[PDB]
């Protein structure tokens, strides 16, 4: 188990300003707009390509929840967002589809008790 | 409303805590975040110095 | 709160490490925190000097 | 009951005493028997509902 | 009753009050504390002669 | 056979006679048997149950100032909720025994009310006096319940009794109200209970519980009353009472009230009852 | 009262044994004070109470003077009623969760919770404050939570959970967590995560008092007591494995 | 253990005996309750 | 009651108040603590000159 | 007999949930009951209380 | 003698009489603890409580040597929790503001 085996050994600090003659531009993490558009792409366009939950779609939670949670996990960093999109598969503690299911069921059975 | 101004008792109406939306946010104050090297040096230094005290002071 | 007190007036100088003390003047206690965690060592008293 | 031992301090709160007094209040059928209970729960600090 | 602890302390703490005992015992009575020579089955192995 | 020779020990300033004969035995086939138990003043006064005698002034003074014992027992049980004591199963036992001191007396009365078809009219002073006297003789131990019951049914009522009974009853079962009002009346007018209601309540309750039982009002003749062999206290008739691999070696290991707490010679690894080895975090 | 009134308005009856009258009178005394006292004492005999009923009986007892006793020992019953009153009321006849006030530093607006697991290995302490700027972050021993629990999602979601159960937004809160237990190069593993979660949750309750009800129901605030078995020479690996056995 | 049969599973103290009842299973999802209540009431009116 | 509250008007009359509580709870001061054998044996909180 | 028991337990269940129309901010349940009991629990609406689902 | 100290100061109680109420006494196959009280352990816990010893701050308890049990270092006397803390202390505490950890980090 290692994520970094193909990384360089450097451990030495670098500043674009003193170390190069080019003009420095600074890039940040995604903000919520970027982040949203991006995650939407990965998930939904992923599924359309058949690379995602598919018939099992009821297992994972809905987009909103995922967006919020992946938001917390990654901290909106793009590499992190990609990675936690993948790791989403294994989420243990998400309860939503469970309670939604439960609710849908109870309402169905109230419908069957109003019918009969 | 900030989460401290929300009324979360169905039954009661409670005075808003005076720190509610007041305390502002700066990484400099909180939450605590730090370089490791300084942390090491702090710790070690704090162990070394337990015995350096002037008890008798004016 | 409300207690008459004679406090040694703190005198502020940048030039001074530690602190400077000066002759006692009459003052009232504005607030005093007993709990060791509101009032660490060395202990303090918020006080209003009667003079100014 | 006023707590005595820490274990009891964990079963205790004013906000919950509210529930208890509300029960004891719905019990009484006349206003004058209620005003006593209310006077009490007002005096001993109790969160009111 | 039974003994919880034992300590050697001078007798002037508790000794039979002056008005209970016979008059000056130092002068009028010759007393030696001594041991019984026989085997004693029960009771004290030291008696006052 | 190399028989062990034990030298006898004589009494000593710190090793008195009775101590010797109790704690030391010179016959070494009797070593390692088991522990023996004894009692001194209060545990002996409980166990031996020697009823006191009435005596001169101090005993009568102590009868006078006696007061209510039933309430005292209860106070002493309750007082185990005080911060400096525990809640005692012994204090509760003493409570119980004072609540139930009469008990079986009530039981007897149940039988006279419910166990007898046609015990005449129980309101009439005659049969009533029969009942009264027999009750006072079941209490105070002058008679056995069996003897008192067999007395009650064989007591004299009225000439040509059955033929008068054919003028009221079909199958000879009278109505049970007169019987219960009578049997409560007796216990009230006799001084049987300290607090008045208890008589009536207990007598009533004990009947109502038996009402649900299969063949409720009949009883086997041998188990109905005092006899050599008896029923276990749960099954008596109108009575008030109606790891796992490592546990035998565990024993002491729970929260355990002790009698004599274990000692280091007799228990190797046990730490004491209070000890909490896997403590939880609490504010 | 109505029942009593008619019972005594009708009077004696022409029934033979005055039968319906003994019916009447016997029934009437079932609703009496003394009868209820008795019922209590009977249920008492059968051990139908618990500790709390006893301490309730106790403090009911303590409230009497010697004079009150002397007045209520007159009926030979009613003092049993004074004592047993609530036990009786219980036989013949519920605080949900503790809602506190907030424990917060007036100045810094920080609240302090503590989680634990193995009683030893992990002790954490969560400092929690509310961020009005909506950028929150969580930090452990001065490092971003992302790096500390090491990007393993299933660990970090645990730390997220109390903000979900309180129906709150995590971005409104800054937390920094301190390790008071055995320090190690990596605390990333589920047990330490569990501890972290407990910590943050207890903090959150100190800050938002009513939030304690959902948390408690979801079993966040619950502390489990579990430990590795103590080290021991008797076992091969030092913990669970007894040595080899051979028949003589 | 030694030359004897291992006990049946139920002969041991509970495996989870030290873990409090609230934990097994966790009830989580308390956030959604209110939502599904309002939902069901609105539904009823429809 | 120091200031008369406006809800005083409806406060019930003292009829059938034979239970009256202020007098039920009130104890003689002699009844509050017992002198025990612990108290006879009590040490001194100051340091004694000579015992 | 048990049939009857169950019929009349589920019936009044469906009149606890089926009586909810104005129950949203209605009198039919106490405010304190809104406080304590409106959370998912073993007696209310557990997920499953049992292994091997 | 040097042993003159170890004589019995008072007369020891004789063992006059039978086993005490509900003593362990042992028939065919009976697992017997002299140690465990017969009556008070058989009492259900819901009534009596998990308590072995009076519930009081543990500074009043010392773990005994040679005996598995605890004793009071002031023998037989007890002070309730209320006497440990200041008067009317919420959840008896040094001060009412915070708990232990709270006091400490506020102070920090």
């Amino acid at each position: 188990t290692d994520r970094f085996a193909n990384s360089l050994d450097e451990y030495a600090p670098y500043d674009p300003e003193k170390d190069s003659h080019f003009h420095p531009i600074q890039i940040g993490n995604f903000d919520e707009y970027e982040y949203r558009s991006f995650l939407r792409f990965l998930i939904n366009s992923g599924e359309l390509a058949g690379l995602g939950w598919g018939p099992l779609w009821h297992a994972s939670s809905d987009f909103e929840r995922k967006l919020y949670k992946i938001g917390f996990l990654s901290g909106r960093n793009p590499q992190g967002v990609v990675d936690h999109y993948h790791q989403e598969l294994v989420w243990r503690y998400d309860y939503q589809r469970t309670r939604q299911k439960q609710y849908l069921l109870k309402r169905r059975m109230e419908g069957m008790s109003r019918g009969a | 409303l900030s989460p401290l101004e929300v009324q979360r008792d169905v039954g009661r109406l409670e005075p808003i805590p005076s720190y509610a939306g007041k305390i502002n946010a700066d990484r400099s104050v909180f939450p605590f975040q730090w370089k490791t090297e300084d942390w090491y040096e702090y710790e070690v230094a704090k162990v070394r110095n337990r015995r350096f005290v002037f008890e008798n002071t004016e | 709160e409300g207690l008459p007190v004679r406090a040694r007036r703190p005198i502020f100088s940048s030039s001074a490490e530690q602190r400077i003390a000066g002759g006692p003047q009459r003052a009232v206690i504005i607030q005093y925190h007993h709990q060791p965690f509101f009032n660490p060592e060395p202990r303090l008293v918020k006080v209003a000097f009667q003079c100014d | 009951l006023e707590p005595c031992t820490p274990r009891e301090w964990l079963q205790f709160s004013h906000r919950n005493l509210a529930y208890a007094y509300n029960g004891a209040l719905r019990a009484c059928h006349s206003l004058p028997s209620m005003l006593l209970l209310y006077k009490e729960m007002k005096q001993r600090g109790v969160k009111v509902d | 009753q039974g003994a919880v602890a034992t300590a050697e302390i001078p007798a002037f703490f508790n000794e039979r009050p002056a008005w209970e005992r016979p008059p000056l015992e130092e002068t009028l009575y010759v007393t030696t504390n001594k041991e019984r020579y026989d085997d004693v089955r029960g009771g004290d192995i030291y008696y006052d002669d | 056979a190399k028989r062990r020779v034990i030298v006898p020990i004589h009494p000593t300033p710190n090793f008195p006679a009775h101590f010797i004969k109790s704690a030391f035995t010179t016959d070494p086939l009797k070593e390692k048997q088991k522990a023996r138990f004894s009692s001194g003043g209060e545990a002996m006064r409980e166990v031996q149950d020697i009823p006191k005698n009435l005596e001169g002034e101090r005993s009568r003074r102590d009868l006078a100032s006696r007061g209510d014992t039933e309430f005292q027992a209860l106070v002493e049980f309750i007082e185990g909720a005080s911060y400096d004591q525990l809640i005692s199963g012994r204090r509760f036992k003493k409570v119980y025994d004072v609540l139930s001191e009469n008990d079986d007396m009530f039981i007897w009365l149940c039988h006279t009310a419910m166990s007898v078809l046609n015990p005449g009219d129980m309101r009439s002073r005659l049969i009533y006096n029969h009942l009264r006297i027999l009750a006072e003789s079941v209490a105070s131990g002058e008679m056995t319940q069996r003897t008192a019951f067999r007395f009650f049914e064989s007591a004299v009522r009225s000439p040509a009794y059955r033929e008068i009974a054919k003028r009221q009853l079909e199958g000879g079962a009278a109505t049970r109200l007169a019987g219960i009002s009578a049997a409560a009346d007796v216990m009230r007018r006799m001084g049987l209970t300290r607090r008045p209601m208890s008589s009536y309540f207990e007598l009533y309750q004990r009947i109502v519980e038996r009402s649900e039982a299969m063949t409720p009002w009949g009883f086997p003749p041998l188990f109905q009353f005092e006899e050599r062999l008896s029923l276990e206290p749960r099954l008596k008739f109108f009575s008030r009472a109606s790891g796992h691999v490592m546990t035998p070696h565990t024993t002491l290991h729970g929260r355990r009230i002790f009698w004599i707490p274990p000692t280091w010679n007799r228990a190797g690894r046990f730490l004491g009852p209070h000890v909490t080895l896997y403590p939880g975090m609490t504010p | 009262l109505s029942r009593t009134i008619t019972a005594e308005a009708v009077g004696l009856d022409n029934a033979p044994g005055h039968y319906t009258n003994f019916l009447e009178w016997m029934g009437r005394l079932t609703e009496t004070r003394a009868f209820k006292t008795e019922h209590a004492l009977f249920e008492f005999s059968r051990r139908k109470f618990n500790r709390d009923d006893v301490r309730v009986m106790f403090e009911n007892y303590r409230l009497m003077s010697k004079a009150t006793l002397l007045a209520d020992s007159a009926d030979s019953y009613s003092h049993f009623y004074t004592v047993l009153k609530d036990f009786a009321r219980k036989v013949a006849g519920q605080i949900g969760v503790r809602i506190d006030e907030a424990e917060v530093d007036p100045e810094t607006g920080i609240a302090v919770g503590r989680g634990c697991a193995d009683g030893e290995k992990y002790h954490f302490t969560a400092l929690l404050r509310e961020n009005r700027d909506h950028n929150g972050i969580i930090t452990v021993m001065g490092k971003p939570l992302s790096l500390v629990l090491d990007n393993k999602a299933w660990l970090m979601e645990m730390v997220l959970m109390p903000f979900d159960e309180a129906n709150l937004d995590y971005r409104d809160f800054d937390a920094h967590i301190v390790s008071e237990g055995h320090a190690m190069p990596s605390i990333a593993n589920e047990i330490a995560a569990f501890a972290l979660r407990m910590a943050v949750a207890n903090a959150l309750v100190k800050l938002i008092p009513l939030t304690r009800i959902p948390l408690k129901k979801s079993g966040l605030l619950s502390v489990d007591r579990r430990r590795e078995r103590g080290q021991f020479p008797g076992y091969l690996d030092g913990k669970k494995v007894k040595r080899r056995f051979a028949k003589r | 253990r030694r030359g004897k049969p291992r006990p049946r599973a139920g002969m041991f103290p509970d495996k989870y005996r030290r873990v409090p009842m609230l934990l097994k299973p966790q009830q989580g999802g308390q956030q959604y309750f209110n939502h599904f209540l309002i939902r069901s009431t609105n539904d009823r009116l429809t | 009651s120091n200031t008369e509250h406006f809800l005083d008007k409806y406060e019930p009359k003292r009829n059938a108040d034979t239970v009256a509580d202020k007098y039920r709870t009130t104890k003689q001061i002699t009844e509050i603590d017992k002198w025990t054998r612990y108290d006879s044996a009590r040490a001194d909180n100051y340091r004694p000159l000579s015992i | 007999t048990d049939r009857i028991r169950r019929y009349f337990r589920e019936l009044e269940a469906v009149h606890t949930s089926g009586s909810a129309s104005a129950r949203g901010s209605g009198g039919g349940t106490t405010a304190e009951h809104k406080q304590q009991d409106q959370f998912y629990s073993p007696e209310n609406q557990p997920i499953s209380l049992h292994r091997n689902n | 003698y040097y042993w003159s100290r170890y004589r019995m100061p008072t007369q020891m109680p004789k063992f006059d009489g039978p086993a005490p109420v509900a003593a362990p006494q042992s028939m065919n196959s009976t697992k017997t603890n002299e140690f465990i009280d017969p009556i008070d352990d058989k009492f259900p816990m819901s009534i009596r409580g998990p308590l072995v010893r009076p519930d009081v701050p543990e500074d009043q308890y010392v773990d005994s040597w040679y005996i598995c049990t605890s004793m009071t270092h002031h023998m037989g006397d007890y002070r309730p929790w209320s006497a440990s803390a200041p008067p009317n202390a919420f959840r008896f505490r040094p001060f009412n503001e915070f708990d232990a950890k709270g006091r400490e980090y506020v102070q920090y």
